[PDB]
């Protein structure tokens, strides 16, 4: 049990302070220091475990000692004394220049700083497999836990007598979050006249139970099992973009597509749901070429009217409907169309607010107007 | 509770749905980064190497030292 | 030909679809996968063609075989048994790794995945000029399709009991879309009294006759002798955008410019476009300090009243007039000031909403008013 | 149609222009990527790094070879 | 002294111009050359310094030099002619393909491009560490000028018949700019309600005197002795963010946080500023849970009221009271809620355009119902 | 003229300031990347490979020489 001191820390943040008082217990006292030290002093070999009494097991990791032992040592009675210096002296200014990428000033706070095993490669001797194999990291969530860099890794002390840095490092446990489900939404255009219209949602949405927020996939590795994320992949989600994923079309923001675009028919519930005023659909069974009403939006094609069906030379059966036959426009409310360019988004928002600023008496004095 | 019907209807679809896994820590290891080689068989050939790439290391690890050591000095024992 | 069991597939993208379906003539058959696996067998180099009589040449890769014929087998009998291992087994862990890095659970969606053949250099031996060579891929155009990626691979078979994986890489061929221009459009910062602004325009824009595009340059290589694009650079432009590189002043957005800005004058048709409130401007032929009127925002700077100039510290000569001289401020219609910053977008946009907000009853009442 | 008059007018001008060009494919190669090297010269030197390298490459081909199979599957002749 | 002649080159921007007349003054000159050309012909070493008459050294850089001179030459009577040219031949297209990367069709106006010398590091060989200390560049600012790109590099001359490339290389000097203050701003959330808000505002901001302005971190390295930029890192802050900083509380924008946040307490001037109606406040001293009013936002806790603190598991002695207690919520005025994610940005800013467009007609007559 | 006092009651803190700092170059050194190796010992073992090395240079080197005499031509002496 510790104490913190903030009076004379006098400024921290919550990850700093939660990373300091983490060190009195990761942190090797100074008599496994001096023992770590001596044992570092006896070895000779690239990965290395090192046994401390009834303690944890501490790996040690020498970066270049695969080159001299490999390279230099069995080469030692046939080259010149300069020349085993000279390989040797590229190696290790090699090594310095990926310690100081590491190390060196771009770590912004070292303390809270947390380092994937990935980002360790060079530093432990240019491969991870033989690191994670000696540590007992293995497993099914292997591959999960890798590939979204799960593994992390914290400097709990760095020793400039002896030269050499001490990491505290974690293999994580999978926990599956109850009532969470991931969502991949996908897709297609449709044509209003001729124009190709696109709705604009999110690549990823999340629920749970009646909730509904954003996903974000940065940290995360989808595997067959489900999603394994590093990070904290839930974010609220806007009430307007809500509505829209819970009925609401005219929430939903559209965009307009360019001439070339690759999401003009979807393969959904064994139906298929193609813009065929933008693309050629083709019944095969019969050969009639199928027509989209100027009426109509999109096109929803099952088995009870074309058993089979080519669209953009594609040749696809399908199953029975699933999905009602396409209503006319009027009977949808389509949303504002929007552009997501960043300079399209900044022209038009200062369009606006130079509208609402020339309105500013007008909308102030709103409560004068509606009593008369 | 997306309504799948009307999306359906402006062209959006689901076509996936997983479970959500995120990751928690119970245990620790120690891993220490041995920055010096062993050159005993080298006999002196690279000494003047040596002490070049010592003098580097220091530029790097004396402020990660410095800044692991200000925050160890305002740890005090709950007594 | 070939159809796809939808019903079955249940759900399936575009790309999905299309490259499923391509993955039945450009899949060798299972005779000649028999043929290809005895083949491989017997190769012990690098790179290798295999020459499988009247088909299609199948190039063949080894990751580490260079390694193998240049490094270990030369030194067997110098080196002892347990150390050829122990080199040998570095190398197979390394390249592992780049596999798992590029055929691993971050590979999102195999069947549909384009690699390119930069992104495929680590497995395939560390360089790709020798397999570009050998798969006859040379020309004028290599440079530019190199460059943007254009070389792209595609995974056809994986076996698994004699570990090979089989692409398909295919060399494009280009084409220019008739009609279409792509324009660079540069900037200089103008002075309103003493507050320095400056147009928020897109660096690239696409005609095509009387149409205007966005365009996007991140998988374009700019070539002497066209623009050279791996994936569709066109996208449409906002029609506020658009009014603005019509002529319409008013619809072009401004930012305040930072205190050192190096876009404080051009070089256009020989004319010289110069701020010259915000930096020197010196007519070097009379020694006479070039003065901008606080009623004016830009000076233009042709031959007729200054043959050579001194700008910045830099002498410029320029020719005959081909820019008016500047007009007053009270004949330019400027548009709105914006600011680009994500947290400045958010901060105004939600200002700007919550006035909306407080005023829904007078907006959604604009027709009682009006009328009375 | 940009009006290059009115833009010069608050400092915007054209500095080049390109024409556009996009990619087709006509053809397609065969690359195949040869995972296992010969090590025949290399005698029994390297058995267990072998069987190491093999091992570690099934966690990754396996999952690819099912997802192409599973496509295939659903792929059937026309008639 | 030179001109430029604008009328022969048409069109170029002020770094061009200023990069090209440079060009004059940094250009080694045809006896130079001349001379550069025979001594580079006599040099076996990967790095080396010539030194022509009374003129500034130049350093030759080969390289794949060490290679040749440690690995092929000594091994020279081992192996065959054939595979010393296969190995060399391995090392020269990995040559290549940097030299492509770096100076190929990707570098957009080779003129005006900066080099970092980081981005040249396999182009010398490997290492930057040498030809930097062959070059002279060393001092106490090294380190910082090194992580923020400060060492930059100019094409100067290419030689096509004896293939080298002329670079111009210079070390910065470092200016203490008066009067500017960088500060690090980091937030806490606070709870209205159920619901846990957070303030958005930038990371860093500058102040000199009672300008306030915007800071990219992007080119700076944070140093103990103040932080290092190779760019301009201040660019203008909108009035309404200004505002924020100034003050007025309600021109701030705020988000709601995810279910696990970091940001809950923060230890400030000696004191701890918590959300400790979303964490588990409790003072050790009195072993008393501290309860955040419903009324309250946010707790501040010094010594008066609880010299030791349990906050997260993590127990703090805080010092004397520097935050006034905490201040009812109808005592603040709070500002808009915002989302910050791009696609609900647009869906929102599409609904306020929507919104301006339908009520047109109406804000245009801010003058015939004002004055009636 | 931050306001500490309204921001921390929206939960806005400072936690550090520092001075600011650029960078102006006054003098420049020159470095020449030698493309083509030193050879002489290899015994004309590497004919084939540095020819194949100098014909890939040309495709990079000649689009640079061309813009850097572009521009050189257009620069006169002032008189
Ligand atoms: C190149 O750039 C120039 C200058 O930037 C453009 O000229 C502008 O053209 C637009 C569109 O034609 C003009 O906008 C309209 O101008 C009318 C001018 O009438 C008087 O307006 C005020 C009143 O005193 C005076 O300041 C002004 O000098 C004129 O005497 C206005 O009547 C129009 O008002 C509109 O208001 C609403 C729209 O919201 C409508 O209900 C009205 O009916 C009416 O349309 C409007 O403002 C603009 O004035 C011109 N700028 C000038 C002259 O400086 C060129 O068009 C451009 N060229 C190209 C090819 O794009
Ligand atoms: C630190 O934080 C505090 C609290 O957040 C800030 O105090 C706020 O300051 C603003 C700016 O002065 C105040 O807003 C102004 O309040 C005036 C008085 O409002 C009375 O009436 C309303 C009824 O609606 C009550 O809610 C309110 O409590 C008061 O009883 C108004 O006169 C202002 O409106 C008009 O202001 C000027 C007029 O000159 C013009 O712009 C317009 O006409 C405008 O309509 C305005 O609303 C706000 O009330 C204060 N909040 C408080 C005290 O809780 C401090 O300013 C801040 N410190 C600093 C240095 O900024
Ligand atoms: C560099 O590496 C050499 C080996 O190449 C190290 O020497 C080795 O040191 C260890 C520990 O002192 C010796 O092992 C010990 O052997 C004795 C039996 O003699 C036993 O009682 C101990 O339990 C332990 O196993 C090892 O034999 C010795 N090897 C040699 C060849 O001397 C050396 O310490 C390293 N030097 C550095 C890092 O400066
Ligand atoms: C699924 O979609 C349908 C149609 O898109 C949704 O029906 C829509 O419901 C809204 C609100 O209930 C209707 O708006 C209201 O309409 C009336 C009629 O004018 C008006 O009095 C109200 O002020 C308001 O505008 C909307 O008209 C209606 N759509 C159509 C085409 O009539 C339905 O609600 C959606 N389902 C879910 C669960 O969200
Ligand atoms: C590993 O590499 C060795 C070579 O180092 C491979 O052995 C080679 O096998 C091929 C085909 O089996 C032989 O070529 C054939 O030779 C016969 C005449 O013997 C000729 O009729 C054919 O047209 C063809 O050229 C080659 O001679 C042979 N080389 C040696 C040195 O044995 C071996 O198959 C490779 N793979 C393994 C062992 O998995
Ligand atoms: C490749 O490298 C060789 C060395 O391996 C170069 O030959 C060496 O060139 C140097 C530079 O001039 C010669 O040094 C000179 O020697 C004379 C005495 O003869 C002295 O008057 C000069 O001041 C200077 O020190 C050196 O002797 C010579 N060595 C040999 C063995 O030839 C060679 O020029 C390079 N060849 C290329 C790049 O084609
Ligand atoms: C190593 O020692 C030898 C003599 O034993 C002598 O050359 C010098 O002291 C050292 N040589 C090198 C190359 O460091
Ligand atoms: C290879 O064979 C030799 C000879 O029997 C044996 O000593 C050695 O252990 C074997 N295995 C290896 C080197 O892995
Ligand atoms: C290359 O050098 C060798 C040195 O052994 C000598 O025969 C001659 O200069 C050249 N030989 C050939 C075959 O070009």
């Amino acid at each position: 049990g510790v104490v913190l001191a903030g009076a004379a820390l006098g400024v921290a943040t919550a990850a700093q302070i939660t990373a300091g008082i983490a060190l009195h217990q990761s942190m090797l006292n100074s008599q496994a220091i001096d023992n770590l030290r001596a044992s570092l002093e006896t070895t000779n070999q690239a990965i290395e475990a090192i046994r401390q009494a009834g303690q944890g097991m501490i790996l040690a990791v020498q970066g270049v000692q695969d080159y001299i032992n490999n390279e230099l040592i069995p080469s030692m009675n046939q080259l010149s004394c300069d020349l085993i210096g000279q390989k040797l002296g590229l190696k290790l200014l090699r090594y310095y220049t990926e310690i100081l990428s590491l190390f060196g000033p771009s770590l912004r706070d070292p303390i809270s700083a947390e380092i994937s095993i990935q980002a360790l490669s060079y530093a432990l001797g240019g491969d991870i497999n033989k690191v994670l194999e000696k540590l007992g990291y293995s497993g099914g969530d292997l591959l999960g836990i890798l590939e979204s860099r799960g593994i992390k890794a914290r400097i709990t002390h760095v020793d400039t007598e002896s030269y050499f840095i001490v990491l505290s490092i974690a293999y994580p446990t999978l926990s599956e979050i109850k009532g969470v489900i991931v969502h991949r939404l996908e897709g297609v255009s449709y044509n209003i006249g001729s124009q190709e219209w696109y709705t604009t949602v999110p690549k990823y949405v999340a629920t749970q139970g009646y909730l509904i927020s954003n996903f974000d996939e940065s940290s995360c590795t989808f595997m067959p099992e489900g999603t394994v994320c590093s990070q904290n992949a839930l974010y609220p989600m806007s009430p307007l973009l809500q509505e829209c994923l819970r009925g609401s079309t005219k929430s939903c923001a559209r965009t307009l597509v360019s001439g070339s675009f690759g999401n003009r028919f979807i393969l959904s519930q064994g139906n298929l749901i193609a813009n065929c005023a933008s693309i050629l659909c083709k019944c095969y069974t019969t050969g009639t070429i199928i027509n989209q009403d100027p009426d109509k939006i999109l096109t929803y094609i099952a088995a009870d009217h074309c058993p089979v069906v080519e669209v953009n030379g594609v040749t696809i059966q399908v199953g029975s409907r699933r999905y009602p036959d396409a209503v006319y426009l009027h009977r949808i409310d389509l949303g504002p169309p929007i552009s997501l360019g960043r300079l399209d988004v900044g022209t038009n928002l200062g369009n606006a607010i130079a509208k609402l600023e020339d309105a500013k008496e007008l909308l102030e004095s709103s409560d004068q107007i509606l009593r008369s | 509770q997306i309504h799948w019907g009307n999306l359906s209807k402006i062209g959006v679809v689901g076509i996936g749905s997983a479970s959500y896994k995120v990751m928690t820590r119970s245990s620790h290891q120690s891993l220490v980064i041995k920055l010096m080689p062993n050159i005993t068989l080298l006999n002196n050939c690279t000494r003047v190497e040596i002490a070049e790439y010592r003098r580097l290391l220091r530029t790097v690890l004396e402020p990660i030292r410095d800044a692991l050591n200000a925050m160890t000095q305002n740890i005090r024992p709950v007594q």
